[PDB]
């Protein structure tokens, strides 16, 4: 599945960025 | 394997276009500004050896640094891109070189192969010569210079080709 | 369509960075105001 | 064939945990609120019928609502999830069912399935009754209604596999 898998690393990715800004705010 | 091949550069200089034209041959007036990281799959033939590739198009936007830099490791040839309407973008390319290194964590990273790309050469009223660009290039690791426009598709596929041929030499 | 519904969700998540974004956008402006 | 099923309800309620309690036996109590949505596949056979269920997990805070809304179309049956230690969780069913009827845009809201959960059964000090969540469902849509525990696994498997129960009695309405 690494192209699944790869995927699913930028969408993991892309939630790390959102909680760290959301803790901030 | 599958070459990796992955695009850094100043937001707005054409990454994505340049990937989309080689890709999908399409080119927008208006594309979303990259957030994160993308990936395209792209299968040729270079000098007659079948190569199947992997085309990662990162953010140029600072704020998403984060984002793009996890996902260098394993890369097999860095493209630096700058437009040639931005002379910013292009003093930049030093600036990009360096994020690639420090996060790639690759071994030799002195001898890993960088193209770059001067994008947007349809556009007459340029900021940066070809002459200058080519200098750079010289004086700061000897790497092959392509002048493309993602907009007319021009000398497009040249560059990735290149690439290949950068990979398979090493 | 696991792949195809991963990069839909990626896309959403892609979406709503660019919102967050705008909002904060907002909250600069309103500061310097 | 494929059942999509969505969990719905309130943040902490323990939709995260009931998911990874069902497909990988798992309990954490130190579990990540989730930040938008979530799918897991689960093969398994009801009543003879072998099937693939794909679990949906939404964030259940305010703020992640435009994240999990598109992500409603295609349920064949939704979970709502409330927490027996956490009234407000409770009171606010309603809204959640309200909710995923306007954005899966489900005409025939008389007939969709769902199934209640009351969550959080192993911690002693309820805050809801075992009654009065019953008496909700009786006049909501009478729908079947699981007290379950994500810590324990009480209950956790059957109410997963009613939910494609709901599923196969529908499709079989043709
Ligand atoms: N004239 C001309 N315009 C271009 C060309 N390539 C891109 N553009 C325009 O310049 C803008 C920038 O293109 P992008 O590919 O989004 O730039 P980018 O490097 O992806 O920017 P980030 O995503 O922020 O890194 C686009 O809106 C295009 O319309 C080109 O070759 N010629
Ligand atoms: N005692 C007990 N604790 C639980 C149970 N389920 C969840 N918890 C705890 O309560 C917390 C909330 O669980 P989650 O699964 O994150 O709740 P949620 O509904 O997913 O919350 P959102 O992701 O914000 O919607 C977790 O950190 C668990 O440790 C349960 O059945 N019993
Ligand atoms: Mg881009
Ligand atoms: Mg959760």
């Amino acid at each position: 599945m690494d192209d699944l898998a790869q995927t699913k690393a930028i969408k993991d990715q892309l939630q790390k960025y959102i909680r760290e800004l959301e803790q901030a705010n | 394997s599958l070459f990796k091949v992955i695009l850094l550069g100043d937001g707005g200089v054409g990454k994505s276009s340049l990937m989309n034209r080689y890709v999908t041959n399409k080119f927008d007036t208006q594309l979303f500004h990259t957030i994160g990281v993308e990936f395209l799959n792209k299968d040729l033939e270079v000098d007659g050896h079948f190569v199947t590739m992997q085309i990662w198009d990162t953010a140029g936007l600072e704020r998403f640094r984060s984002l793009r830099t996890p996902f260098y490791r394993g890369s097999d040839c860095c493209l630096l891109t700058f437009s040639v309407d931005d002379s910013q973008s292009f003093q930049n390319l030093s600036n990009w070189k360096k994020e690639f290194i420090y996060y790639a964590d690759v071994k030799e990273p002195e001898s890993f192969p960088f193209v770059i790309l001067g994008n947007k050469i349809d556009i007459s009223e340029r900021q940066v010569s070809t002459e200058e660009a080519q200098a750079w290039c010289r004086d700061n690791g000897d790497y092959p210079y392509f002048e493309t426009s993602a907009k007319d598709a021009t000398n497009v596929a040249a560059a990735f080709e290149e690439a290949v041929r950068r990979v398979l030499a090493t």
